[PDB]
């Protein structure tokens, strides 16, 4: 929630986040503007992917394909609202391991 | 993830279950060795596998094959006579083609005695 | 090959690309008058051997495209006579590091 | 049963770096394998051997050291037509659920190849025969002939059991079938 | 209304002091939540002379300087009047 | 595609600078889930402080691999590479 | 919502929807996708594949496109690069299974040949004559006959070896035969522009309209070769008679299936404006008349040449003049009682064509009796649709609508003056028009910019889409039946391989009835449906 | 980089840069997303500044590569055993056939 | 039982872009929205059977449970809904993309335009596979193009029009398309001139009036047009029209809306009533909401009733209602109002496009700018006595200023201890979370002691801000690289953050009145990331021209040159105490030998400051360079070094004792590549 008063938590913003590029910190940002932001885990498909919950892929009645996996909340919020117009990033997925 | 091979190598019990008593004898020896639940089935394993036994040997594992090696029997029941209907009468011929038909007397009479070098 | 004296009709560019097994070259001569390739500015360009582009990608084992490129048709390009996908070497004096070299590909 | 050349992924935790590699390999596959069952294939009991271990892979959150190997792994599968000890444990008239101790009651073998001339009782008996009835625990050799891998999870906020998933199913044709002294 | 996962403390004290603002049962010690979220920054038959009603009404009625709250609670009578047809055949004032 | 030889190596000798960085930050990150560390350690603690004590013992057992962009993979041990 | 609506399996799938159900029922497996694929991307080549459809390489595709081949399912290209070596690009057959879906309706076509044999298991005979061959594409009496059982009698089995030449039958594949039209125009279209005797250095026009004509003067004999060729019918054996060609395989042309069939659904159109005896004494006009007809054969040059706001008019007249004189050789002057089941003196009973006036026919050299056919059909063509929507939507619609064809871009009161109905309905029959095409609503700004209340409404026709509107139709039930066809089989699919290779229970006697009357449903159904689907897809 | 002048602004920018949500990092986001989604671009999660939205690590700098540790493994305990129930009974399927 | 679960570790790469088919949408959401909003209000504020928000839809506030799935806010990330919509509706998004689908092929027969081998040409250029996105935009450029010239289709033999986008800017005939019948030539009669003169005839003949009054109006399609019109469009072109076609995208019968997706409840809530019966509309469940009317009306009406006049207008005013429920168009085109309106135009009706394109949202403001937990702010003040590196953070934030810890082994004796503390005083925790991540344990409640005792080693602590502890630390105003840098924690009383001057300038702090921010990293590796690299020892060097940007500023700089000053002397007991001074007790030090004897063995500044860098005889620092200071007086040019001048000259250091010459910035004061510590570094 935003500012002092209502309650804390401040502002970093682009021209701010654009510096810890140049120092190449990549971890700084994996707990910064991910995990401490929004943690959050989203419930996606491979057959055609979308964000679902729990047990379903709800475009497919599945209850299989599914992969609990990590996403900033905001970034699932940024997709919904795409969704919710017309247009969709169905995402592609790959082994995080195995080269 | 993937299996790269389902059916690979026919396995049946003679030293199988005898090395998982050796893993046992690794990990946790069963009961008696005051002298992870993966111990469960170990029992589940063993127990009918075990009991026909009494109602084992190791050679005789070599010993089978010797004669066995004759006969038409393929892989299957070939296995299955280890264990399961000790080598008699109608039992051996309840199950694999032609197991008396063309070959008879000698042939399921063996049985009865090399079963005998075991069971 | 051959220049524009002064005009320049679309009508005979209409079609200008008459014949693959051979080629044309095509000028107005306003454009050259000093050499671009004498100036100055321009560092020196050398066209290499095809093979010689191989054994180039191999040295940073690369894949063609994914190169630093030329325009078709830049008066540099066209000073050489560029064709799809031939490959130059330049060596761009300058104290800074010092004398040295790059790469470009038509494109 | 047999013996199958399967691949995984293996996340070991970062405790057991004190403990030999493949005990850790050995313990996590287990914890997964042991007494659950592996789809469309059969149930695993442990691991009986491995091989092909790689450099460990690691993610930057976990830490733990990931291990996608592959191994020949200790399994369940029998052939289709097949006489086995077994015994009835729950049960209907028609068809009976063969059981061996402490491994699974999943087998039913309904009745078609099982003796035509047959009466059931609501008392001790399924079928009794013109030889007679069977009892539980007891060794009963009985033929199955084929298996079902049904998965069928439909976890929903709908549904939020029938877990058969590796069914088998037989009669008896011949003697000594359902009660072994028949034969022998 | 809900109850604690493990001590079944009814009880649910918020504390506020540190700006974390999380509620705890006095009975447990484990908060039931994380960050509680929080808000931030007429054509029909009977409704237009709805709008008509509280007009006219609002109109008329703080001519008189009358609590600008009990026209607001007359209104309501209006529509319960309303509701039993009293307002048919008579004079609106 | 596939590995390259110990015989042929092309790259410094020296740190990447970020090893420093993410060789630390996962050791340290395993010793926070409690794996023995292999250095004499003094009466000191956290999980950070400790793997910086270590390092100059050169006693870490990671292996940094290296990607060029064709996927040539790469290895180098810690202990292998020099600061 | 349920699938039973059925939106994804009918939602987003035209044309090609048919098709890979075609297949898939049809020949289906791995053989099936391809073809899908193929008419969805189009132009594609055999490399080209299994980058996309990932139909395991070279395996399945060698092996699906020689299936194909024997069924001339697929076009087929084949031609060499510029630099050299060689490529091949294949499209799908005319419409391919287009053959195929008709299927029955072809064994309908020996029903104009069910004469000479009647009731008879000879009718059985060379039905299984037929659709062997349909079944197997192209055939040589020779490879069928040694096929066949030997040391019978030749002229017996099907009694088809003298008469199978007739009218329809065959027809060998020939090089652009089962090639692409628009691509072998193009091909053709070489040796004029490519063969230029250096006239003048410009102006292409004088090189262009003569070698136009020369691509069309030659493209006459190119596409008549196939028409008739004798050197097949020639074949006269000792100890025999004349036969067709024994030794090459040669193919059904669906032009026989083309006039043969509408010309049913034309009895028909008659068969309304025009009274029993007449109808039927038209009917039997029919049977000469349907050999020679173009009838759909007209499309031709339809495709892959160069139309004109001048020469496509121009040139196309020429279509609308060939049949009225030349064929017209062929067509009717004077015929003599073709059978007569009226009676008694016949000749002035002959002068029935008089009675046929209009809107079609009745128009003849002057003073012997002819039937008009090079425009009868195009102006039948316009007149086939009509009451479509008769009690499909609404029995006003039709004649608001059928005045909608007369008049042109007026208004609501004008229409509300023209005939009958109030505004109540007016629009809703209207509205309910508009909820499927037909309108093409016009409107001009009225006391406004551009806007809506301000300004006026008008209405049109605009045949065009009417014309075309109706392919949907196919998508219609059409596929999607086919599927509930196919989606019933799985229901009795643990019976139906059972069942069938067993040739029991009580359930079983149950659901054969209510499988099979539904299968009366399913079939006869497309056969009420095609019938109809026929029209609009030609001409 | 390209072929000559340009960048840095929303022309510019648009040049070669694939990374449509990045281009949506910036100006005029919304024909260009609509405009994305028409041509069915393939795209990638490439980008340092992409990266951040989808959260996943970063492509550079720490993340520059991947990091293994020691296995200190040994092969040899990799062979098999067995007493060859396949070897016994195979002569069994030889003959006859 | 229990099948094998195998999951795994699986990371995003690419992201396909497509559009909806009919089908995907509806197949996925719950209901229909059908009805109306009205929350058919009874027993209840909005009970709302079905309708526009419904419980299964998602939630808004905390109350009620999201049935699909429930757990409320604290669960449900919410679902779609669906709408059956009467008639085709166009679409703003893809409208002028929409114009180029419908241009490249003939209005009449709908083919491709383009064709022959031309048609190949293109196509086999379109699968080299040196495909760029921009040879997508280019060269479907010039593929398009060629529609324009083009006059006449191929096998309808109709001539074309070109389609100009109706109008302009008003935003009323925005969404309106026309194209004609163009170059009649005038002359040359097209017979479609014959044909169309011929339609007006009637009309003409019957109601001569408005025919001549506004004419050549020429002919639009209705999106009712385009939708059948694109049904007999299939296949062929596709990509030469920029869209694969592989199944969903099933050809573009996607890109104008045939069903509408609603947003997810969670997505814009009705603000909560918030004491009192008050409750906060939110515009896109407004807008839609109404769009649920003007459909309705088209439903029932259209159904029986009304007119052709009075329908395009309500079927236009949905198209124009949708296309402002995404986007901007035209604001106020003097349309009048509809339901629920006042007619005040209030302005408030845009942002659900324009929610992310610009300021502070989801564009670069919100997402790419996220909002942060775990940090402070305050103001400055030196302390010189603290060390560089370390911001010294005022206690009174480190009671509530935690970080995350996973216990074992080392850590226990601290932590389990560390607990007992409880949270008010300073060296403590206070939340504590078990290894059996049921939620957490704030110290509230009460025990320790007793549970303090369990601590196993999977357990997970909380500790205040504590010595040696990791932070990095910002100014808001964030120019270049040096603004952020990142420091040991140190804790001291009073309430401000307190830092070493040295490292101002990297912030270009003040002091003064202003601000900071302070944040601390959660995950280890964070930490060691920023500390050993983004900390300030290794940072020290600007990147730009490659100088240390830290350096004395201010009293530090003249500090020393009063200090350096020739003219000063000390003495044993002065120099002693001031070396002291330097280093606050602790090192060791070797007098150096005196600067001056018989008059009482002075020392000189030049000799202290000297010990400054080597304070001794077993520190391992050895330094010699000479540089200009500034204020650079000439020497007699005849003198080579410019050590000598008459006052001062170069500063030299041989043998890591200053020889000769003031500081003053120069070689301690930043502005220079030489300088001390650039060297010493
Ligand atoms: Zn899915
Ligand atoms: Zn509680
Ligand atoms: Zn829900
Ligand atoms: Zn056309």
């Amino acid at each position: 929630t935003e500012g002092r008063s209502r309650d804390g938590g401040l502002r970093l913003g682009e021209m701010e986040r654009d510096c810890v590029i140049a120092y190449g910190a990549s971890q700084l940002l994996l707990e910064r503007l991910m995990i401490s932001s929004d943690a959050f885990e989203v419930d996606v498909c491979d057959k055609c992917g979308l964000m679902g919950y729990s047990g379903w892929c709800t475009t497919c009645k599945s209850a299989e394909n599914i992969i609990k996996m990590t996403i900033p909340y905001a970034a699932k919020l940024l997709f919904q609202e795409l969704l919710s117009m017309n247009i969709a990033p169905r995402l592609r997925l790959e082994d995080i391991f195995q080269q | 993830m993937k299996v790269l091979e389902e059916r690979n190598a026919f396995l049946s019990d003679y030293e199988v279950l005898k090395f998982l008593t050796d893993l046992e004898k690794k990990h946790l020896w069963d009961q008696k060795s005051l002298a992870p639940e993966l111990q469960g089935i170990t029992r589940n394993v063993v127990n009918y596998l075990s009991i026909n036994k009494n109602f084992m040997s190791d050679e005789s594992f070599a010993e089978l094959m010797t004669k066995l090696n004759s006969f038409k029997l393929f892989k299957a029941e070939k296995l299955q006579i280890v264990n399961q209907l000790p080598a008699n009468m109608v039992h051996l011929y309840s199950i694999v083609e032609e197991c008396d038909a063309r070959f008879d007397e000698k042939t399921i009479e063996e049985m009865l005695e090399i079963i005998s070098g075991y069971a | 090959i051959f220049v524009y004296q002064n005009n320049i009709t679309p009508s005979a560019m209409k079609l200008v690309p008459s014949i693959p097994p051979a080629t044309i070259e095509t000028f107005n001569e306003a454009a050259l008058v000093v050499n671009i390739t004498h100036h100055e500015l321009v560092p020196k360009h050398i066209r290499l051997s095809s093979d010689e582009k191989r054994e180039l990608l191999k040295r940073y084992r690369l894949k063609e495209s994914q190169l630093p490129r030329i325009q078709r048709a830049d008066p540099v390009a066209l000073y050489l006579g560029l064709k799809r996908g031939e490959v130059v070497k330049i060596i761009r004096k300058s104290e800074t590091s010092g004398r040295y070299a790059s790469y470009r590909i038509c494109m | 049963f047999i013996l199958s050349k399967i691949a995984d992924l293996v996340r070991i935790p970062p405790d057991q770096f004190h403990r030999d590699t493949i005990s850790a390999i050995t313990h996590q596959l287990n914890n997964k394998f042991a007494n659950k069952i592996i789809p469309n294939v059969g149930l695993c009991i442990t691991i009986y051997d491995l091989l092909t271990v790689e450099e460990g892979q690691l993610k930057p959150g976990d830490g733990s050291s990931y291990i996608n190997v592959t191994f020949r792994a200790v399994v369940f599968k029998p052939f289709l037509g097949e006489i086995v000890t077994g015994w009835i444990s729950k049960c209907t008239a028609e068809g009976i659920k063969v059981s061996l101790l402490g491994i699974f009651d999943d087998i039913f073998i309904p009745q078609n190849m099982l003796f035509e001339g047959c009466y059931y009782t609501p008392e001790e008996s399924a079928w009794i025969w013109p030889k007679l009835y069977f009892d539980v625990n007891e060794k009963i050799r009985f033929r199955i002939e084929r298996e079902v891998f049904v998965d069928v999870k439909p976890k929903s906020p709908k549904e939020r059991e029938k877990p058969p998933a590796y069914a088998l199913l037989g009669s008896c044709q011949t003697d000594g079938m359902g009660l072994v002294s028949w034969w022998e | 209304m809900p109850v604690c996962k493990n001590c079944h403390g009814t009880e649910f004290e918020r504390d506020l002091s540190n700006a974390n603002n999380d509620l705890v049962c006095k009975a447990c010690g484990v908060v039931s939540e994380d960050n509680p979220i929080v808000s931030e920054v007429a054509l029909e038959s009977r409704e237009a002379t709805l709008n008509n009603a509280r007009r006219k009404l609002r109109a008329v009625s703080y001519a008189l300087h009358i609590p600008e709250y009990i026209t607001d609670a007359a209104f309501q009578w209006y529509k319960l009047a309303l509701a039993n047809n009293f307002v048919q055949g008579r004079r609106s004032q | 595609e596939k590995a390259i030889p110990k015989d042929q190596r092309a790259t410094t000798p020296y740190m990447t600078k970020y090893e420093r960085a993410r060789i630390l930050g996962t050791r340290a990150l395993q010793i926070s889930m409690n794996a023995p560390v292999f250095v004499d350690l003094e009466g000191e603690t956290d999980p950070l402080r400790i793997a910086m004590k270590e390092l100059a013992e050169k006693k870490i057992p990671l292996v940094i691999r290296r990607y060029l962009p064709d996927g040539s993979f790469e290895d180098w041990s810690v202990e292998e590479l020099i600061v | 919502v349920m699938t039973i609506s059925s939106l994804e399996q009918r939602t987003l799938n035209p044309d090609l929807f048919l098709y890979k159900e075609l297949v898939k029922a049809h020949l289906g497996e791995r053989a099936a996708s391809v073809i899908g694929m193929l008419v969805a991307l189009g132009r594609l080549s055999v490399r080209e594949l299994v980058e996309k459809i990932d139909g395991m390489d070279v395996d399945s595709v060698k092996t699906t496109l020689v299936s194909l081949t024997q069924l001339r399912c697929v076009k087929y290209l084949q031609e060499t690069a510029i630099s050299g070596k060689k490529t091949t690009y294949y499209y799908y057959n005319e419409e391919g299974i287009h053959i195929l879906l008709y299927s029955g309706l072809i064994i309908d076509e020996i029903i104009t040949q069910m004469r000479v044999n009647d009731e008879e298991e000879h009718k059985q005979l060379v039905a299984e004559i037929v659709q062997n061959v349909i079944s197997l594409g192209s055939l040589t009496v020779e490879d069928y006959l040694s096929s066949v059982t030997s040391d019978s009698m030749k002229y017996t089995i099907s009694s088809l070896f003298v008469q199978l030449c007739e009218m329809g039958y065959l027809i060998q594949i020939s090089k652009l035969h089962y090639t692409p039209i628009e691509d072998l125009w193009q091909f053709l279209y070489e040796k004029h522009y490519k063969n230029i005797p250096r006239n003048s250095p410009l102006s292409d026009l004088k090189k262009r309209s003569q070698a136009k004509m020369n691509a069309k003067t030659d493209f006459a004999k190119i596409i008549n070769k196939p028409n008739e060729l004798s050197q097949i019918l020639t074949v006269d054996p000792k100890t025999s008679l004349r036969i067709v060609k024994p030794t090459v395989s040669l193919t059904i042309n669906l032009d026989r299936f083309m006039k043969g069939r509408r010309s049913k659904q034309l009895i028909n159109l008659a068969k309304t404006r025009v009274g029993s005896v007449t109808a039927q004494v038209y009917k039997i006009a029919l049977r000469l008349t349907e050999q020679k007809s173009p009838k759909i054969r007209d499309p031709l040059t339809q495709t892959g040449l160069l139309q004109d706001l001048e020469e496509a008019k121009s040139f196309q007249d020429e279509a609308e003049l060939v049949e009225e004189k030349t064929p017209g050789l062929t067509f009717n002057a004077i015929d003599l009682a073709r059978h007569l089941p009226s009676a008694s003196l016949i000749n002035s009973h002959l002068k029935i064509l008089a009675s046929s006036n209009f809107p079609f026919l009745n128009e003849t050299k002057p003073g012997v009796y002819y039937v008009p056919y090079s425009k009868l059909m195009p102006v039948l063509k316009s007149s086939v649709y009509e009451y479509v929507i008769a009690s499909t939507l609404g029995p006003s619609a039709m004649r608001l609508s059928r005045c909608i064809r007369d008049n042109k871009l007026v208004s609501e009161k004008i229409i509300n003056s023209t005939a009958l109905m109030k505004e109540k309905d007016i629009r809703s029959t209207l509205a309910s028009l508009i909820r499927y095409n037909s309108v093409e609503i016009q409107e001009v700004p009225r006391t406004a910019d551009r806007s809506a209340s301000r300004a006026v409404f008008l209405f049109r026709c605009k045949e065009t889409h009417s014309y075309n509107f109706m392919r949907q139709n196919l998508e219609w039930n059409m596929a999607n039946l086919l599927f509930k066809k196919e989606k019933l089989k799985q229901e009795n699919s643990t019976l139906l391989k059972k069942a069938n290779r067993d040739d029991l229970l009580p359930s079983e006697l149950n659901q054969l009835k209510m499988v099979n009357e539904r299968e009366l449903n399913v079939f006869a159904r497309l056969s009420r449906l095609l019938s109809l689907w026929e029209v609009f897809q030609m001409a | 980089y390209k072929g000559e002048v340009l960048g840095i602004t929303r022309f510019g920018l648009s040049k070669m840069r694939d990374s449509v949500l990045q281009l949506a990092s910036f100006e005029k986001t919304t024909d260009h997303l609509f405009d994305a989604a028409f041509y069915m671009k393939k795209d990638a999660v490439e980008g340092v500044s992409e990266c951040i939205i989808l959260g996943q690590t970063m492509s550079i700098g720490t993340g520059s590569f991947k990091v293994v540790k020691g296995t200190n493994i040994s092969e040899k305990d990799l062979v098999p055993k067995r007493c060859l129930f396949e070897s016994l009974s195979n002569e069994a399927a030889l003959k006859a056939n | 039982k229990e099948v094998v679960v195998s999951e795994t570790p699986k990371r995003i790469k690419g992201l396909e872009f497509s559009a909806l088919s009919a089908a995907d949408i509806v197949a996925q959401s719950e209901v229909e929205v059908s009805t109306r909003d009205l929350f058919d209000l009874e027993k209840d504020r909005a009970p709302k059977a079905n309708g526009a928000l419904d419980p299964k839809m998602g939630v808004s506030s905390s109350s009620l449970e999201c049935a699909t799935c429930h757990g409320n806010l604290a669960s449900c990330h919410g679902h779609f809904g669906h709408l059956k919509l009467a008639l085709p509706v166009f679409h703003i998004g893809y409208f002028k993309a929409t114009i180029q689908i419908l241009q490249g092929i003939c209005k009449n027969c709908s083919a491709i335009l383009l064709s022959e081998t031309d048609k190949r040409q293109f196509l086999h250029e379109l699968r080299r596979p040196g495909v760029d996105n921009l040879r997508r935009m280019g060269i479907l450029k010039k593929i398009l193009d060629q529609c324009k010239k083009q006059r006449r289709c191929l096998h309808c033999g109709a001539l074309n029009g070109v389609v100009k986008k109706a109008a302009a800017g008003a935003g009323s005939a925005a969404l309106k398309i026309i194209h004609d019948t163009f170059r009649w030539v005038g002359k040359k009669s097209a017979p479609e001139k014959d044909i169309w003169v011929g339609e007006w005839k009637e009309v003409l003949a019957h109601n001569p009036e408005l025919e001549r009054y506004v004419k050549r109006c020429m002919d639009d399609l209705n999106p009712l047009k385009t939708l059948n019109l694109f049904k007999q469009i299939k296949s062929a072109d596709c990509e030469l029209l920029g869209i694969d076609a592989t199944v969903p995208s099933g050809r573009p019968e996607t890109y104008i809306w045939r069903y509408l997706p609603a947003p997810p409840v969670c997505i814009r809530p009705s603000v909560m009533m918030q004491d009192s019966p008050a409750s906060n509309e939110d515009d896109l469940t407004v807008k839609l909401t109404e769009i649920v009317w003007t459909s309705s009306l088209i439903k029932a009406g259209l159904d029986k009733g009304i007119s052709i006049n009075n329908m395009m207008e309500h079927w236009d005013y949905l198209q124009l209602t949708v296309a402002m429920y995404i986007n901007s168009d035209s604001v106020n085109p003097a349309m009048l109002p509809g339901s629920s309106n006042g007619g005040g135009k209030v302005k408030p009706i845009r942002g659900f496009c324009q929610r992310l394109k610009g300021k502070q949202g989801r564009f670069r403001g919100n997402l790419s700018g996220k909002r942060v937990d775990f940090s402070g702010r305050t103001v400055i003040s030196p302390d010189p006595n603290l060390s560089i590196d370390e911001v010294a953070v005022p206690d009174r934030v480190a009671k509530v200023l935690t970080y995350p810890e996973k216990v074992t082994r080392y850590n226990r004796h601290k932590l389990q201890e560390l607990i007992v503390n409880g949270p008010n005083v300073h060296p403590g925790a206070n939340y504590l979370l078990k290894r059996n991540e049921d939620a957490r344990r704030n110290l509230r409640y009460g025990d320790r002691m007793k549970l303090a005792k369990n601590l196993q080693i999977g357990d997970v602590v909380e500790r205040h801000l504590e010595d040696g502890d990791v932070v990095l630390f910002n100014r808001q105003p964030s120019l270049h690289r040096l603004s952020i840098l990142s420091h040991y924690a140190k804790i001291r009383p009073w309430r401000t953050f307190r830092l070493n001057e040295c490292v101002c300038t990297p912030y270009n702090a003040d002091f003064d009145g202003d601000e900071m921010n302070l944040h601390v990293p959660q995950t280890e590796e964070a930490r060691a990331e920023a500390i050993n690299l983004m900390g300030v020892k290794n940072n020290l060097l600007t990147p730009k021209s490659g100088e240390p940007i830290i350096a004395a500023t201010q009293d530090f700089i003249t500090g020393s040159y009063l200090i350096s000053h020739k003219d000063s002397f000390y003495d044993r007991a002065t120099l002693t105490q001031l070396l002291s001074m330097m280093s606050d007790g602790i090192e060791h030090f070797d007098i150096p030998p005196p600067a001056i004897m018989k008059p009482y063995y002075l020392w000189t500044g030049k000799q202290v400051f000297s010990l400054l860098i080597k304070p001794n005889h077993n520190s391992p620092v050895v330094i010699n360079l000479d540089a200009k200071n500034k204020v650079f007086v000439p020497p007699k040019s005849k003198s080579l070094p410019n050590e000598m001048s008459q006052n001062d000259g170069f500063v030299i250091i041989r043998g890591s004792q200053i020889l000769s010459g003031v500081m003053d910035k120069s070689v301690l004061g930043d502005g220079k590549k030489h300088s001390v510590f650039y060297t010493i570094l």
